[PDB]
């Protein structure tokens, strides 16, 4: 495959210089010039802030595409010789849907706390504008990642369920069961999010 | 015959719609001498003397409404008489 | 419930039950089921009934297969007849099996027609071998001389643009001609081998010149088709001979009757000692009079002069459910069908539904101009409702559109209401009676003077109370704050609150009904340790947040707008149980007992739909002398499902807050780049451009508002109600009617 | 985040949908059980109507008789399997194909034995099958020499792909088209392994036993059947698969193979082929070791359905729905002579 192989001499390339930089650089002496706190200090906390809250809606939306399709396909191929399923397994569909608006909500919530300032220079920012940032970042990033899993999960159990209900009515009912579990890593990322940055007070 | 009814009956209410539209916008510019909410078009770069240049040029861009019905209108008319030739 | 009763027998075996049977068919009110042994096919009192019937529908479908391929429309306006029970039906499928015959003879005279084909494939040689190839088989066909004859000899071909016909199928297909010049007879023998596979069976052998057999082959084709196109009188009989379809076409009314009706007395039992052969009937209670009616007239067709009847009796069986629909409940009844089929006295949801379905709609949808439209649409769809149903239309759409008369009817009156109540229409507002937020003349007394030399760059916000300002619009939103920059906080925060309220009363009404459904099938059980903690739960939750809304609406003012609590972060605290010292001052003092105890009785709901009622069945089980934990998973199961699906409900009902906001920005994005230019200073072109403008205006909301995101919405609200309404008193599970009533 | 979990479906979710749709239409055990109890071919065709085999004998097929069954069953077959193919894309598609290129073969080889009988010619277009049928099918009667036919073959049939090569000869005779037979399956088997071990995946775990069976069969069937032949001990060396678990039995014990009960010392050491032997009395009383044979081959089919990103299930399908024509057909055959010795003789597939 030929992507596979451009994306492997990418990031190759990348480490490897990576390596002989770092080796380099640490054997010159010249370890002053790696001063990781101008690196974290220059950043302006709104762009982390910014970054995660694109990604906290995202990403769910990625999960949701994800889970619609891999189900919606299995349900709407197998009813052909049985249109009874079209109706009993539409759950999935709906937690496939549930997981965006999840997101949707946890955009919204940490969507406040946006009150702009005026320092300039690192000295006259302070920590509680740096710790907003990076917070919120991390929230946004976190909630992402789990719905995003979660949504794939769904999706992935949804359409086996919905594929081995076509054989006999009395299968679905209790096939449910991994699907209702699906959800629950969701509402977990969503819990630490929301508790990540319940101790913000930018401004 | 010629613009056949299949068509001539979505232009005759399509024309009924233009005309009572327009007339109806027409009217609340005149009437309520174009309050700015129901009323932000317009083309003037200098109105700070007073607001008799703005109700003018206001009536002036309500006049058009009506020049637009009566197109609609003839258009309608001209429908209604394509539907007739049957 | 529907029916009172519905498995009283009223059925005696007779000489001539088929009439009484057939006269019950065309009652059109009763249902048969019987023959519980689920004997095979084949082993059947009537079978040779059923194999007869089966041969005339194979003649007929042969039959009418063939008038089709003759492009003769069938017309299907008479009566409907009474099937002829004697034995007078056997002589008509006497005469029907002499038609088909008459088909076959046909099909022998298109052995004529393969001849005339032998001799047209011959024309197209007019011009060492010569024949006839397929085209879509040229190119290979070429590939294997080149393997083959190893190009030692040559080849060339011609085209023929007009179809060929198939003698046997009569399917259109292209053919070639193709002529090919050899070098030694082994290879004619090797071509003719690969001819055989491609078929190239004809072969005009060249004796004269060419004029001599060119003229001799065109004078035998002259007189094949000639010859052909006089045997086209064999064509000419069989068109007059299919003319009759009308005559038949009834008989395939009467065939498909009896056969039905054969099929169904075949349910019956499997004796016919002492008359024993008995069906029993799903019928309702209403229609008992016609019922016995329907048997006195089948006994009056019969000679045996026999009461016919039998007493009723009783089971413990699942009957089926019939809605009883009128003009105007159908459309609506057939909407909650489509999801499930409500059991045995199931809490009729359509009659709630067939309102609260367009207003949330309108909720959804709430514009005035596209509000009248749609009302218009069903003015016209629904005055001329005669007209068009004796009328045949290819636009299957229609007919589905056609179906919601007055779902599209009461949907737009209520999108016409919250279009006016919106003070939405067509994305501006209508200033009726007044305005009382911007006084300049009074905003002069509170420094407000000269900026607006800075304005031509600068917002200068609004305050609230300088002393006269705020006061409630008596009826929808202020039409200032249509034209306000930041319009879309306050929409925001006003459409979500309504959004989130909405929904709960949405739910608890759902409880509420349940509670209903429960009394009713006398189920102490289910409303003691059911309803009650889940309702309790609901409330508890939610009706809380609720009345704070309603709370912090009628309580803080403008002066207070320092330091104006968040109830969002309160419900945050609410859930995580966490309370600090300062960042958000108490909405209302006393909120700590009250608030802990509202967390401790959420707590304390849960665990009482877990344990106590299948630990009550056990002990109900012990008292009689179950699989204890199947009830615990199954326990466990519907707990957990309802827990999650409160937060998951409350949470999915913010669509409606979704799609009002983007219904409202897309109605201002439209008047804000399609009309907005159609408005300028030239003095005489306006009208004439803004007639075309607004044309595209009509098209361009006629395409995408109108009809797709009423159907978004429609589809939403349909969803809402089949999931998050109906699945808290609707079981969705039952039979559905099936009746005996023929095409 | 492998192949078969994430974007198994995007390509295949909706075939895959159908194929576990009609493998219920697949007759069951008491299907069986009540169809061996007709008296005469009309209560046969009545019960077929009863289930998803009905309504595709609406002809006037008054003189009903068996042949017309197994005609109209394969019709049905073919129409499915064309079906199934037409809506694919490209990988599957290569698998499809080279799914038919099996009963390709088979209509070659039958074509080339036909030659030898000269005196049919076109009769032999109703004997081979529609399945297997291609563009260049019915040339075959042209080739008289081997190298002929590899003319033939070559041109636009890829069956070419499998003797281009490993056909040197210029003297075809009605002995050496058993060879031409075993030297395109063993190719055939080769490339289809390969093959199937470069998809990967859940894929290559779905074929690779069932194809290392298949060779393994066919090793076991040519040893025991090249009694008494012209072929040396080294031919018949030449012509085994190396696609089994016997590829150092092919050379070392059944490669010297001179009786029956070296073949049995040969299968005793792997049990899979041992309890088959062992199980094949092949008495007149019992059942011969073919059924054996058949029986596992259908265990295996039926154990390959279970998977639900199975990238060929088409193979199991096809192979269980020949089965249950032969079944159905075969049953109708003995209902028709009026004799019950042998209906209680059937392999129960589901």
């Amino acid at each position: 495959t030929g992507l596979e192989l451009l994306y492997l001499g990418i990031f190759v390339a990348f480490w490897a210089c990576m390596v002989v930089v770092g080796i380099c650089y640490t054997i010159f002496d010249l370890g002053f010039r790696f001063d990781v706190a101008w690196f974290l200090t220059e950043t302006s906390p709104f762009m982390w802030s910014n970054l995660g809250i694109g990604l906290a809606i995202s990403l769910s939306v990625v999960g949701a595409a994800w889970g619609i399709y891999i189900t919606g396909s299995s349900i709407i191929g197998g009813g052909v010789k049985a249109p009874r399923i079209k109706t009993k397994n539409l759950v999935s569909i709906i937690f496939c849907e549930a997981v965006a608006i999840y997101g949707i909500i946890m955009a919204i919530v940490i969507s406040n706390m946006a009150e702009p300032f005026s320092a300039t220079e690192p000295k006259a920012i302070g920590h509680r504008n740096y710790h907003a940032g990076y917070s919120m970042f991390g929230a946004g990033l976190t909630v992402g990642l789990s719905n995003l899993f979660c949504g794939v999960c769904v999706g992935i159990v949804g359409s086996g369920a919905a594929l081995a209900d076509a054989q006999n009515p009395s299968l679905f009912v209790k096939i449910l069961i991994v699907e209702i579990f699906g959800s629950a890593i969701g509402l977990f990322g969503v819990i630490v999010a929301i508790l990540q940055t319940s101790r913000v007070k930018m401004g | 015959l010629c613009c056949g009814p299949k068509l001539a009956a979505c232009g005759i209410v399509l024309s009924a719609w233009g005309v009572i539209m327009l007339i109806m916008l027409g009217i609340f510019f005149n009437v309520h001498s174009a309050v700015l909410i129901e009323d932000v078009p317009f083309t003037e770069k200098d109105f700070e003397n007073g607001p008799q240049n703005i109700y003018n040029l206001y009536e002036q861009v309500s006049y058009n409404c009506f020049i637009a019905a009566g197109l609609y209108l003839l258009l309608g008319g001209f429908s209604f008489c394509q539907v007739r030739l049957n | 419930r529907s029916e009172e009763m519905t498995l009283a027998q009223l059925f005696l075996q007779s000489e001539a039950a088929y009439c009484c049977v057939s006269e019950l068919g065309e009652l059109g009110k009763v249902q048969f089921r019987d023959l519980n042994p689920d004997v095979n096919v084949f082993q059947r009192k009537f079978v040779n009934e059923v194999r007869r019937c089966e041969e005339m529908d194979r003649k007929l479908r042969f039959v009418e297969k063939e008038i089709r391929k003759a492009n003769i429309p069938i017309m299907d306006t008479g009566e409907n007849p009474e099937v002829p029970f004697p034995r007078d039906m056997i002589d008509l499928e006497a005469n029907f099996e002499k038609i088909e015959n008459e088909l076959k003879e046909i099909n022998t005279n298109q052995e004529a027609l393969k001849r005339n084909f032998l001799e047209l494939t011959e024309l197209k040689f007019i011009l060492f071998v010569a024949g006839v190839i397929n085209r879509e088989r040229i190119p290979t066909f070429e590939r294997m001389l080149w393997r083959v004859c190893r190009g030692n000899v040559f080849l060339r071909q011609a085209e023929i643009e007009n179809p060929l016909e198939d003698p046997v199928t009569g399917d259109y297909v292209h053919k070639s001609v193709f002529i090919i010049f050899f070098q030694g007879d082994q290879l004619k023998n090797r071509v003719k081998k690969i001819c055989e596979g491609f078929r190239a069976s004809l072969y005009p052998c060249p004796e004269t010149p060419q004029e001599r057999k060119e003229m001799a082959s065109g004078v035998n084709t002259r007189i094949d088709d000639l010859q052909m196109v006089l045997n086209q009188t064999e064509d000419h009989r069989q068109r007059v001979l299919q003319a009759a379809a009308k005559n038949i076409r009834v008989w395939f009314i009467k065939v498909r009757k009896m056969k039905a009706i054969y099929h169904t007395l075949n349910l019956c039992n499997i004796d016919v000692t002492q008359k024993c052969l008995i069906a029993e009937v799903w019928c309702p209670v209403t229609d008992l009079d016609s019922i016995q009616f329907a048997l006195r007239r089948g006994t009056e067709h019969s000679g045996s002069t026999v009461p016919s009847i039998l007493n009723r009796m009783q089971t413990n069986q699942t009957p089926p459910t019939y809605n009883k629909t009128n003009k105007f409940t159908h459309g609506f009844q057939n909407i909650v069908d489509a999801y499930g089929i409500g059991t045995y006295r199931e809490i009729n949801p359509a009659p709630y539904t067939v309102i609260t379905f367009p207003f949330l709609f309108a909720v959804m949808f709430g514009d005035f101009g596209h509000g009248i439209l749609m009302t218009l649409f069903a003015v016209w769809m629904v005055l001329r409702e005669s007209r068009i149903l004796s009328q045949k239309h290819e636009n299957e759409m229609f007919s589905m559109v056609f179906s919601g008369r007055y779902i599209i009817l009461l949907m737009g009156l209520f999108s016409i209401y919250t279009g006016l109540i919106y003070n939405d229409c067509f994305s501006k507002s209508l200033n009726i009676f007044g305005s009382s937020w911007s006084v300049r003349p009074m905003f002069t007394q509170g420094n407000w003077t000269e900026e607006t030399l800075l304005g031509s760059s600068v917002l200068q916000l609004n305050p609230a109370i300088p002393g006269v300002f705020g006061g409630p619009y008596p009826f929808g939103i202020d039409p200032i704050w249509n034209i306000a920059t930041n319009k879309l906080t306050f929409l925001n925060s006003f459409k979500m609150k309504m959004s989130v309220i909405l929904g709960i009363i949405h739910m608890l009404f759902g409880v509420s009904l349940s509670l209903f459904n429960h009394i009713y099938f006398k189920k102490p059980l289910n409303i003691y340790f059911g309803f009650i903690p889940e309702i309790i739960f609901m409330s508890s939750l939610f009706g809380y947040l609720v009345i704070l809304i309603f709370y912090k609406w009628t309580a803080y003012d403008a002066h207070s707008s320092r330091n104006a609590p968040s109830l969002l972060i309160h419900f945050i605290n609410m859930f995580l149980f966490s309370y600090p010292e300062s960042g958000n001052a108490m909405l209302y003092s006393g909120q700590k007992g009250i608030q802990c105890f509202l967390i401790v009785v959420a707590m304390l709901c849960v665990p009482w739909m877990l344990l106590f009622k299948p630990l009550i069945l056990r002990h109900q089980y012990l008292r009689k002398k179950f699989d204890f934990g199947d009830t615990m998973v199954h326990q466990a199961i519907h707990t957990i499902e309802y827990c999650l699906g409160c937060i998951s409900n409350t949470a999915s009902y913010l669509r409606l807050w979704a799609l009002s906001l983007a219904h409202a920005q897309l109605s201002e994005v439209l008047w804000t780049m399609v009309i907005h230019i159609g408005l300028h200073v030239r003095s005489l072109a306006g009208g004439l451009g803004l007639f075309f403008i607004f044309a595209a205006f009509a098209t361009l909301t006629v395409a995408i508002l109108l009809i797709m995101e009423g159907l978004s919405a429609f589809l939403h609200a349909l969803r809402l109600h089949w999931v998050e309404f109906q699945n808290k008193f609707y079981t969705g599970t039952g039979f559905k009617f099936l009746p005996f009533s023929f095409e | 985040s492998f192949f078969p979990e994430l974007y198994f479906n995007v390509d295949n979710g909706y075939l895959e949908g159908l194929v576990r749709g009609l493998k219920a239409g697949v007759l069951s055990q008491a299907d069986y059980l009540n169809l061996v109890q007709c008296e005469t071919l009309e209560d046969l065709k009545l019960h077929l109507q009863s289930t998803d085999y009905g309504n595709f004998l609406a002809n006037e097929a008054s003189p009903l008789t068996v042949s017309v069954i197994d005609d109209k069953l394969k019709e049905k077959m073919v129409v499915e399997f064309r079906h199934m193919r037409n809506h694919a894309y490209e990988p599957l598609a290569s698998f499809l194909d080279f799914i038919t290129y099996s009963y390709m073969i088979d209509n070659v080889i039958l074509l080339i034995t036909g030659t030898l009988h000269q005196r049919s010619i076109a009769e032999l277009v109703p004997k081979c099958h529609p399945l297997g049928s291609f563009e260049q099918m019915e040339a075959v009667n042209i080739a008289q020499t081997p190298a002929e036919l590899y003319n033939a073959i070559l041109v636009d049939t890829p069956l070419a792909a499998f003797f281009q090569d490993c056909i040197s000869e210029q003297d075809l005779d009605e002995m050496n088209i058993e060879i031409i037979r075993n030297t395109l399956y063993k190719a055939y088997l080769e490339s289809f392994y390969k093959f199937c071990t470069l998809l990967g995946g859940t894929t290559a775990d779905a074929m690779c036993p069932i194809l290392e069976f298949e060779a393994d069969r066919r090793a076991f069937i040519i040893t025991i059947n090249s009694f008494g032949t012209e072929l040396s001990k080294e031919d018949r060396a030449k012509l085994f698969p190396h696609c089994g678990r016997l590829y150092p039995e092919g050379l070392a014990q059944l490669a010297r193979a001179d009786d029956y009960e070296q073949v049995k010392n040969v299968a005793d050491y792997y049990p899979e082929y041992k309890l088959l032997f062992e199980g094949a009395g092949s008495n007149p009383g019992d059942k011969t070791l073919e059924d054996r044979f058949f029986e596992h081959e259908v265990k295996l089919n039926k154990l390959a359905f279970l998977n639900q990103f199975h990238f060929g299930v088409f193979y199991a399908f096809v192979k269980l729905k020949e089965q249950e024509c032969r079944n159905i057909v075969w049953i109708a055959e003995c209902i028709a002579q009026r004799h019950r010795a042998k209906i209680d003789n059937y392999i129960p597939i589901f």
